């Protein structure tokens, strides 16, 4: 999975 | 977990000023690779969470220029340059550092506009109603400022009291107004009985109610 | 445009268990993280989990933990909530989030209602009575919530005031505004449209003048 934002 | 808490806004907003809504963590929500993990949301009756700000000072993709958002590690701030109408709803704060991701209790936002009086309106009951044994009086006092409102029934010039159920709206996103719906429940026995119905609004706008009736 | 599609409303009895879905389109289901959040009704919101597409790997929030169950099916692109052992406070409004930017886009709305109470069809009242003429339909006894209101299939959301609903005697009681000019009703057709999903029931009500 990939993204920004959030620390997963 | 991490607790976060906003503050709230003392009173209706001016159209045109500016407005600052902030928000606390309980730890500090920057992260290693330099960046702040907290969101902003603007969530509106019976919708879903609208994302405003996120990495709490990046812009989503089509919100309004009118809204920043800068702070700390620890103290936050979402602005609202010129404040309008359709700004009013829920704010929410949200930090994305460490799970679980935790949301603050929302901030209200009201915004003030011109005085308005109640366009009033009295539905007596519906044969389809009767037809069930059932007889509801509905009043609608609708797109009135400001939301200090109370009303009042009367049957046949005495008030009424039992049997009245009173829901309101938040603010109107277009116009800044607020409205009302009140429903008077009696049996089908008991509506035959009188003659006169009246649904009254007391209002800033009126020293004497404003009154809508009917004669069965 | 990225789109997250949800289950209808379910009405559920104590200690039973029940399943939302997610649905994932315009998008790749597998490249984004997918967030499942409660809002419980008059509170905030609070975060149940969140779920890799990929692989199924999960991560819960504890409070939350035992009760609840993410799934995701990449066939179908549809991740699921699993919700164990209802109790009355499990009664909320069930959200899931997904994109490249966490929670920027939602769906949503689940509302999801333990009551051990039977659900119940509304029945549709219309309300019939210048420069602009008000209208409106009672939707009045119905179980359990939700009630989505329409005039003329949406064409008239402007001058409409869908108020909360009422709780009492354990019932459900609505109403709904519209308002149009002098011109057009009765000349022209008004009509609410009442859906109650959790009933599977729609209703079509057109306000007729009084005699």
């Amino acid at each position: 999975a990939v993204g920004i934002g959030a620390v997963f | 977990d991490i607790v976060i808490i906003q503050d709230e806004l003392s009173n209706p907003v001016t159209s045109g000023e500016s407005v600052s809504i902030s928000c606390r963590s309980s730890q500090s929500l920057l992260y290693k690779d330099g960046k702040t993990y907290l969101n902003w949301f603007l969530q509106r009756p019976g919708q879903s969470p609208q994302l405003l700000i996120y990495l709490m000072s990046t812009r989503a993709s089509g919100v309004s220029d009118r809204f920043s958002g800068s702070g700390s590690g620890t103290d936050f701030t979402l602005e609202i340059s010129r404040v309008k109408a359709e700004d009013v709803g829920v704010y929410y704060c949200q930090q994305l550092v460490q799970h679980p991701f935790t949301f603050g209790s929302g901030t209200k936002l009201e915004i003030k506009r011109a005085d308005a009086a109640p366009t009033v309106s009295i539905f007596p009951p519906s044969s389809e109603q009767l037809t069930s044994g059932g007889a509801s009086v509905v009043c609608f006092l609708n797109n009135f400022y400001p939301k200090d409102i109370n009303v009042k029934w009367k049957i046949d010039g005495s008030e009424r009291q039992n049997g009245v159920l009173n829901s309101w709206t938040d603010q109107d996103s277009k116009d800044s107004t607020y409205s009302m719906s009140s429903t008077l429940t009696l049996t089908k026995d008991e509506y035959e009985r009188h003659n006169s119905y009246t649904c009254e609004a007391t209002h800033k706008t009126s020293t004497s109610p404003i009154v809508k009736s009917f004669n069965r | 445009q990225v789109q997250l599609q949800q289950s209808g409303a379910e009405l559920a009895k104590p200690g039973a268990s029940v399943i939302l879905s997610c649905k994932a389109s315009d998008y790749t289901f597998t490249r984004y993280w997918m967030n499942w959040v409660r809002q419980r009704p008059g509170q905030g919101l609070e975060c149940i989990g969140y779920i890799d597409p990929g692989n199924g790997y999960t991560k819960y929030n504890q409070k939350f933990k035992d009760k609840a169950t993410m799934t995701a099916d990449k066939s179908s692109s549809t991740a699921y909530l699993q919700l164990r052992s209802l109790t009355y406070e499990d009664s909320a409004v069930y959200y899931c989030a997904s994109g490249y930017v966490a929670f920027h886009y939602w769906g949503q709305g689940t509302t999801l209602t333990v009551s051990s109470a039977k659900t119940t069809p509304p029945s549709v009242y219309p309300l019939a009575p210048n420069s602009m003429v008000t209208l409106g339909c009672l939707v009045k006894g119905y179980f359990p919530e939700p009630v989505t209101v329409t005039w003329n299939s949406g064409s008239l959301s402007s001058g409409v005031h869908t108020f909360p609903a009422v709780l009492q005697s354990d019932l459900y009681t609505l109403s709904s505004s519209v308002t149009v000019p002098s011109s057009p009703r009765p000349s022209e057709t008004v009509t609410c449209n009442v859906a109650h999903p959790a009933s599977s029931t729609k209703v079509d009500k057109k306000i007729v003048p009084r005699d």
